RNA sequence: GGGGAGGUUUGGCACCUCGAUGUCGGCUCGUCGCAUCCUGGGGCUGAAGAAGGUCCCAAGGGUUGGGCUGUUCGCCCAUUAAAGCGGCACGCGAGCUGGGUUCAGAACGUCGUGAGACAGUUCGGUCUCUAUCCGCCACGGGCGCAGGAGGCUUGAGGGGGGCUCUUCCUAGUACGAGAGGACCGGAAGGGACGCACCUCUGGUUUCCCAGCUGUCCCUCCAGGGGCAUAAGCUGGGUAGCCAUGUGCGGAAGGGAUAACCGCUGAAAGCAUCUAAGCGGGAAGCCCGCCCCAAGAUGAGGCCUCCCACGGCGUCAAGCCGGUAAGGACCCGGGAAGACUACCCGGUGGAUGGGCCGGGGGUGUAAGCGCCGCGAGGCGUUGAGCCGACCGGUCCCAAUCGUCCGAGGUCU
RNA sequence: ACCGGAGCGCUGUCUCGGCGAGGGACCCGGUGAAAUUGAACUGGCCGUGAAGAUGCGGCCUACCCGUGGCAGGACGAAAAGA
RNA sequence: GUGCAAGAGCACUCAGGCGCGCGGGAGAACCCUCGCCAAGGAACUCUGCAAGUUGGCCCCGUAACUUCGGGAGAAGGGGUGC
RNA sequence: CAGUGGAGGCCCGAACCGGUGGGGGAUGCAAACCCCUCGGAUGAGCUGGGGCUAGGAGUGAAAAGCUAACCGAGCCCGGAGA
RNA sequence: GGUGAAAAGAACCCCGGGAGGGGAGUGAAAUAGAGCCUGAAACCGUGGGCUUACAAGCAGUCACGGCCCCGCAAGGGGUUGU
């Protein structure tokens, strides 16, 4: 589960390394957000001259969590730490390759372009 | 709340659980003992389970029970006469009573643990 | 002596009233096998003895 | 009435018995009925288990594994209709029935922490290959 | 307006096509027609239907002659189904057909003399900066001289749950009639033995 | 330039209170007003559409998280359908806090010869176990209910709930130069909230299992106990209780209305929604759903069971005892419970305890054999131990027994 | 152990509470206080009155008596207002 | 007395002494004291108040600044049993 | 420079002295206490016993602090029925 | 501060561990029996009469009625339903 203050890890090649969330973007007052969710988040930490800066507001969509995540199949999935790649008001990945994991959620949340460009697509 | 769990016991635990044990201890060595109802209803079921587990014989069982039985001469005694005398009576190797005494002072209500024979 | 402090003094009726349900109630109490005596239910007794 | 077990048992006839024996510490890959964009595949997953988490039916079991740099967990009901065939791999020492202190120390040393059961081996390897020796005549 | 007594059995898990599904499982065993209230009998219409067998010695009570007046072996219980009369003489699991919503009463568990927070799930107080008195306290209750009372109704910690509870529209999935069993989408209230009744939801 | 409403601001007056009516903020808990921030309805528009403007109707519900400050307020970040404004002693300190201010200490600026002083500033600085009454939340005992008793009920009356968004289909159609982009009807997903539940996910699980240190002891070795908390520490855990987990709810629908739209239609040959009459029309009102509920003393209904008088008061109202149906005590006990109440059982019995089996947890007891100088390893072995869950079995324990309870007024 | 600003670590401070242990609370037996106290047969609303009424007016509601619990009122107690 | 780098520290324990002059149950809310917790990790709040983190010894290693003594246990890291 | 040496209102830490912060306690165990935490710990150190200084007076690393449980002038009689 | 004129101060029996009672006995008197003359009031209690569980109150007053009580009646006492 992301909160407000949660530090994710950056799974693609944008330049940053690790954003916090800033706010999950969602209803009025959304509590959390899970896998497939877009947050508003600020950069907490990025490689040197990359495509985004340190303290740069930006949007993210979140690809894997430590909190597991119910499947309808019964079954669950759960990741070593949570992470998230930044998107463009499209809606779209700013960098390319995203490497990682990431959860079949993203699929049915039109995020097909990021489970292509992901390895593991679990 | 929450009493859906079995059974209930005063004092901490190592105090409750060397209570059983102490009571056990004097049970096995009087066969009968008079004690308060509650206290008796609990330790009624310890008992059994020292009784029942002697009735085996291995030095395992023997070892077994010597953990909650300190006295080595006790739990002999166990072995010999005490749960021969109860061979083939599977459970109930205890029996309790309510006594009509009250205790002066506190108004406990007195029962009794016989070993059943 | 703090905070909570009654108000008033408690008159005798209403005092007495209060104690409505107070009163004791007598014991239960049988006819033994042995003895006539009277032994209260589920129980044994001095001067009487048992069985079983 | 005195058959509230049977009774909810009576309901468990969703029960399966193709699938293996696995006792946590030993790696292990299924084959899942995943769903594509709208079609069906078998997503392989191989890794060790950690958990199993036993209930009678519904006796969940979960596994962990390293995917390009990330630890991932899945947990998986037994009986699940989507398990199309769980797959043993390797079996080791067990020495605990929970073991996530793997979380900690996932490297070279996990595999010098855990063994291989060659006791489960032997039965294994012999049972399956002397067994089928017997089917064939 | 189908209705049927039953117990609540216990509940697990099964697997719809594909999807997993909560499920809890009651017992509607053959419920026989013990009294049928007609508006002009009574007032309204129902039926009162009987439940579990019983020692016909532990029913020594006139009740006896209620169980003879329609002839049927002495049940444990019986209650009323508004609005519905049927036919025959038992009332089944066979009413209800897989897919159909029905309303499940019941007895919540009981949670006797319940805190607050417990029960009107409060907020309570800090558990740091403030006074260790009020770490579960309702806190303030009313204003000054005006009202100068408390409103009817305040919530209050007290007894609470082990009441009378329906819930409403669960999907009736696989009844098996061979065992007089009847699964449900698994939220149902009491504990596992509580008599519960199941009637015909209100979607439309 | 003129009339007024409100009683949230600043203030005037000095009316209760100086043998005490604790002050600002915050928290907790709210509730009410409507002059409505959002959602619903509608008129006009300089309303093409979408978006918006102003005014009307309407509280049902809703009305986010954070940075700065003691702040209220305000500014700002990120979002929202919206982040409404007031009252309730600027609601709430016998509910909490005590950051602000109004005790003593100390200091800066400033004023005073001075001691000292300053809605100027700065650091520090005792917030009082026990509720008698009203009120309130819960739970009982009494009596009543025109005969007594068991079960099942009606529902006057009251309470709970009442929110909302996004995408898709209609259709890229109407409208439009283009960009944009609908009414109406239909589908799917989601936020917060509420009720219930333990399958699952995830907690705890105080002795269920295992490991480990120090030490003291049983019995020297092995094995084991005590203590290191009120578990010594550690790894792990059923049932129960739970949310982070699962289900389901907000309706639909009927009826009457608000603003407003309209039919027929005079008064007043026309004209008008009105004066007689009728239709349409809200997230709001009534009902519908869910909970309480006959102390509804206006004590309701149904079904069934028991039913004369045995002795005094001359009509009349009553009193004493044995009883009936039936009830209580007493006991074993419960996902019932502070107590009491409630429900099950009490030998014609499985209610509890034990025991057996199953589920579950732990994770290969001990002893012996074997390999190694040794610490240890391997085998017998998924062994041993094993709460609470699902059942079974009279081994123990619910023995025996007692008390109460109508005899039914009159027209 | 002075007063301010920041960051890393770690956390039930918090989102947001949950379960558990023990000592009280609660029931039974023994002992048994206190401040306070005009007398009390001491309900709601809207008025009203020395201007914030259980006690006046009008209306509404309400069988008698306890136990556990909450603090809104009794301008609650306390101290002849600093 | 044993153990832990040392010790009058800590743990257990001799000799010696004691279980604190009300008990018996039950296993509500609430209070005290204490244990644990998914995800998050100061969002709490006047303030990280409280709590948690870290902790002994041995080795490696250590900055600005300095009044050359300090800053230093800086910091960061490795080892620890049989 | 190495060795020896063992300085210090030096460091860490019990006893002992003290009272940072928090919680409890508030008709208390207690007219200042308890728990956790925290300062000093060879010194301007702590402490036993014997002595001296007092009411506009004494003491005071200075708070108008202390001078027998309330000190901007102790307590007890007395002027005094101010 | 106070038995009584005098101690004549209650032998003996009964219940009880005792305390204290019950008879007996002294005395004019023993509710003059020993911290004992008289023995008021608040306050606690037992028995009897009237009364009370749809009711709203500074507790009273005025009226009528009912029940009990002194008198033959007329009258008066007590209680309280409206
Ligand atoms: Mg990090
Ligand atoms: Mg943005
Ligand atoms: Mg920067
Ligand atoms: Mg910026
Ligand atoms: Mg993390
Ligand atoms: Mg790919
Ligand atoms: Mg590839
Ligand atoms: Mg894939
Ligand atoms: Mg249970
Ligand atoms: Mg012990
Ligand atoms: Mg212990
Ligand atoms: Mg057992
Ligand atoms: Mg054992
Ligand atoms: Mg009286
Ligand atoms: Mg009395
Ligand atoms: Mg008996
Ligand atoms: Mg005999
Ligand atoms: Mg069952
Ligand atoms: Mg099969
Ligand atoms: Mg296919
Ligand atoms: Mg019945
Ligand atoms: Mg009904
Ligand atoms: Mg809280
Ligand atoms: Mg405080
Ligand atoms: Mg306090
Ligand atoms: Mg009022
Ligand atoms: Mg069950
Ligand atoms: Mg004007
Ligand atoms: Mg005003
Ligand atoms: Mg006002
Ligand atoms: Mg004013
Ligand atoms: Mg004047
Ligand atoms: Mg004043
Ligand atoms: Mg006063
Ligand atoms: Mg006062
Ligand atoms: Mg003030
Ligand atoms: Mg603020
Ligand atoms: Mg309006
Ligand atoms: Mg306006
Ligand atoms: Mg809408
Ligand atoms: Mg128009
Ligand atoms: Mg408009
Ligand atoms: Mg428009
Ligand atoms: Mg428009
Ligand atoms: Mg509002
Ligand atoms: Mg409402
Ligand atoms: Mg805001
Ligand atoms: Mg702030
Ligand atoms: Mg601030
Ligand atoms: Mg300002
Ligand atoms: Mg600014
Ligand atoms: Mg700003
Ligand atoms: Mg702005
Ligand atoms: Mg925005
Ligand atoms: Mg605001
Ligand atoms: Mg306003
Ligand atoms: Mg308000
Ligand atoms: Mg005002
Ligand atoms: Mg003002
Ligand atoms: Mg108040
Ligand atoms: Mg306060
Ligand atoms: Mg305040
Ligand atoms: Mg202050
Ligand atoms: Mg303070
Ligand atoms: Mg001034
Ligand atoms: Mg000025
Ligand atoms: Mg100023
Ligand atoms: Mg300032
Ligand atoms: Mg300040
Ligand atoms: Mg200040
Ligand atoms: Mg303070
Ligand atoms: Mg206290
Ligand atoms: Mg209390
Ligand atoms: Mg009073
Ligand atoms: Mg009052
Ligand atoms: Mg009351
Ligand atoms: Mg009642
Ligand atoms: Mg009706
Ligand atoms: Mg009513
Ligand atoms: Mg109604
Ligand atoms: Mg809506
Ligand atoms: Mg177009
Ligand atoms: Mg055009
Ligand atoms: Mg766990
Ligand atoms: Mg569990
Ligand atoms: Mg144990
Ligand atoms: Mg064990
Ligand atoms: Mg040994
Ligand atoms: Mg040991
Ligand atoms: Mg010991
Ligand atoms: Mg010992
Ligand atoms: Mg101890
Ligand atoms: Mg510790
Ligand atoms: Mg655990
Ligand atoms: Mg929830
Ligand atoms: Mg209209
Ligand atoms: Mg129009
Ligand atoms: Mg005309
Ligand atoms: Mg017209
Ligand atoms: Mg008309
Ligand atoms: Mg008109
Ligand atoms: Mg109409
Ligand atoms: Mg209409
Ligand atoms: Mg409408
Ligand atoms: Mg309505
Ligand atoms: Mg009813
Ligand atoms: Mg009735
Ligand atoms: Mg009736
Ligand atoms: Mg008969
Ligand atoms: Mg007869
Ligand atoms: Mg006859
Ligand atoms: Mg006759
Ligand atoms: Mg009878
Ligand atoms: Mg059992
Ligand atoms: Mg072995
Ligand atoms: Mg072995
Ligand atoms: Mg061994
Ligand atoms: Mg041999
Ligand atoms: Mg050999
Ligand atoms: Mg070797
Ligand atoms: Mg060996
Ligand atoms: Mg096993
Ligand atoms: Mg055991
Ligand atoms: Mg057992
Ligand atoms: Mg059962
Ligand atoms: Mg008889
Ligand atoms: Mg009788
Ligand atoms: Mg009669
Ligand atoms: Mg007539
Ligand atoms: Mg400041
Ligand atoms: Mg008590
Ligand atoms: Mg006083
Ligand atoms: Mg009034
Ligand atoms: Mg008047
Ligand atoms: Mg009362
Ligand atoms: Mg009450
Ligand atoms: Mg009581
Ligand atoms: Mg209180
Ligand atoms: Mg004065
Ligand atoms: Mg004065
Ligand atoms: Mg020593
Ligand atoms: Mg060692
Ligand atoms: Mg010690
Ligand atoms: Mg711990
Ligand atoms: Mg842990
Ligand atoms: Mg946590
Ligand atoms: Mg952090
Ligand atoms: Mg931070
Ligand atoms: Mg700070
Ligand atoms: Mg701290
Ligand atoms: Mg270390
Ligand atoms: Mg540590
Ligand atoms: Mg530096
Ligand atoms: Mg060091
Ligand atoms: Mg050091
Ligand atoms: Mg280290
Ligand atoms: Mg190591
Ligand atoms: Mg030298
Ligand atoms: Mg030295
Ligand atoms: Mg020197
Ligand atoms: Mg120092
Ligand atoms: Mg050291
Ligand atoms: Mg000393
Ligand atoms: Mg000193
Ligand atoms: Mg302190
Ligand atoms: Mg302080
Ligand atoms: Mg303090
Ligand atoms: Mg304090
Ligand atoms: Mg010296
Ligand atoms: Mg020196
Ligand atoms: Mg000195
Ligand atoms: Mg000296
Ligand atoms: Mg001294
Ligand atoms: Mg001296
Ligand atoms: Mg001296
Ligand atoms: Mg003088
Ligand atoms: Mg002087
Ligand atoms: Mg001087
Ligand atoms: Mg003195
Ligand atoms: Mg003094
Ligand atoms: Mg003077
Ligand atoms: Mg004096
Ligand atoms: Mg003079
Ligand atoms: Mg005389
Ligand atoms: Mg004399
Ligand atoms: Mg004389
Ligand atoms: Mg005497
Ligand atoms: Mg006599
Ligand atoms: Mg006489
Ligand atoms: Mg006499
Ligand atoms: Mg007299
Ligand atoms: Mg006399
Ligand atoms: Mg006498
Ligand atoms: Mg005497
Ligand atoms: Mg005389
Ligand atoms: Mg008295
Ligand atoms: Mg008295
Ligand atoms: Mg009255
Ligand atoms: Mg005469
Ligand atoms: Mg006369």
């Amino acid at each position: 589960m992301i909160q407000p203050q949660t530090y994710l890890e950056v799974a693609d090649n944008t330049g940053a390394r690790k954003i916090m969330c800033i706010r999950v973007l969602k209803g009025s007052n959304a509590k959390y957000a899970t896998v497939g969710d877009v947050i508003v988040a600020s950069v907490k930490e990025a490689i040197p001259r990359g495509a985004v800066k340190e303290g740069d507001v930006v949007k993210a969509v979140v690809v894997r969590t430590k909190k597991e995540v119910k499947r309808p199949d019964g079954s669950a999935i759960r990741f070593d730490d949570n992470a998230a790649v930044i998107i463009n008001n499209q809606l779209e990945p700013r960098g390319t390759r995203v490497f990682g994991p990431v959860a079949r959620e993203l699929r049915e949340k039109g995020f097909m372009k990021i489970v292509s460009l992901a390895p593991e697509v679990l | 709340r929450h009493l859906k769990s079995g059974r209930k016991l005063n004092r901490h635990s190592s105090h409750r659980l060397a209570l059983y044990r102490n009571q056990a201890k004097s049970l096995l060595t009087h066969g009968r003992i008079t004690t308060t109802v509650p206290k008796a209803k609990e330790l009624r079921g310890f008992v059994d389970h020292l009784i029942h587990l002697a009735k085996r014989g291995d030095l395992h069982a023997r070892r077994l029970v010597l953990r909650d039985l300190q006295d080595v001469k006790l739990v002999r005694k166990l072995f010999d006469e005490i749960a021969p005398r109860y061979r083939d009576r599977q459970g109930g190797y205890t029996r309790v009573l309510k006594l009509a005494e009250r205790r002066r002072g506190d108004g406990a209500p007195l029962a009794l643990v016989e070993l059943v024979e | 002596a703090k905070h909570p402090v009654p108000k008033k003094k408690t008159s005798k009726a209403r005092r007495d009233a209060r104690r409505s349900h107070h009163a004791l109630t007598p014991p239960i109490l049988v006819p033994c096998p042995e003895c006539k005596a009277m032994k209260p239910p589920h129980t044994v007794c001095p001067e009487c003895g048992y069985y079983a | 009435m005195n058959r509230g077990a049977l009774i909810k048992l009576v309901e468990s006839r969703y029960v399966r018995t193709d699938l293996p024996e696995f006792r946590p510490g030993d790696t292990v890959r299924v084959s899942y009925k995943v769903k594509e964009g709208n079609r069906t595949r078998i997503q392989d997953f191989e890794g060790i288990v950690i958990r199993i988490r036993r209930n009678g039916f519904n006796t969940t079991f979960t596994v962990r594994k390293v995917s390009y740099g990330v630890g991932v967990e899945r947990i998986f009901p037994l009986h699940s209709p989507l398990i199309q065939k769980i797959d043993i791999v390797q079996r080791g020492r067990a020495r605990r029935a929970k073991l996530y202190f793997i979380r900690n120390l996932s490297d070279r040393e996990i595999r010098r922490k855990l063994r291989a059961d060659r006791k489960r081996i032997d039965k294994d390897r012999a049972a399956e290959r002397a067994a089928k020796e017997e089917v064939q005549k | 307006m189908k209705g049927i007594l039953g117990v609540k059995v216990g509940m697990t898990r099964i697997f719809r096509d594909d999807r997993a599904v909560p499920v809890t499982v009651i017992l509607a065993g053959p419920c026989p027609v013990v009294q049928r209230r007609t508006p002009e009998k009574d007032g309204y219409t129902a039926v009162q239907l009987g439940f579990l067998p019983q020692n016909p010695k532990r029913v020594n009570r006139p009740l006896k002659g209620h169980f003879a007046k329609a002839g049927v072996e002495p049940v444990r219980i019986l209650r009323e189904i508004r609005d519905f009369n049927p036919e025959g003489d038992t009332v089944t699991v066979e009413i209800f057909k897989p897919g159909e919503r029905v309303d499940v009463t019941g007895t919540s568990k009981g949670r006797g003399f319940a805190g607050v927070m417990k029960r009107w799930n409060f907020a309570g107080g800090p558990d740091s900066h403030g006074a260790h008195k009020i770490h579960r306290h309702p806190g303030s209750i009313g204003n000054r001289k005006t009202p100068g009372r408390v409103y009817k109704g305040k919530k209050m910690a007290g007894h609470y749950g082990a009441e009378r509870v329906t819930v409403m529209n669960l999907e009736v999935v696989d009844v098996i009639p061979e065992e007089n069993l009847l699964l449900v989408k698994g939220a149902v209230p009491g504990p596992n033995g509580g008599l519960v009744i199941v009637r015909e939801t209100k979607k439309a």
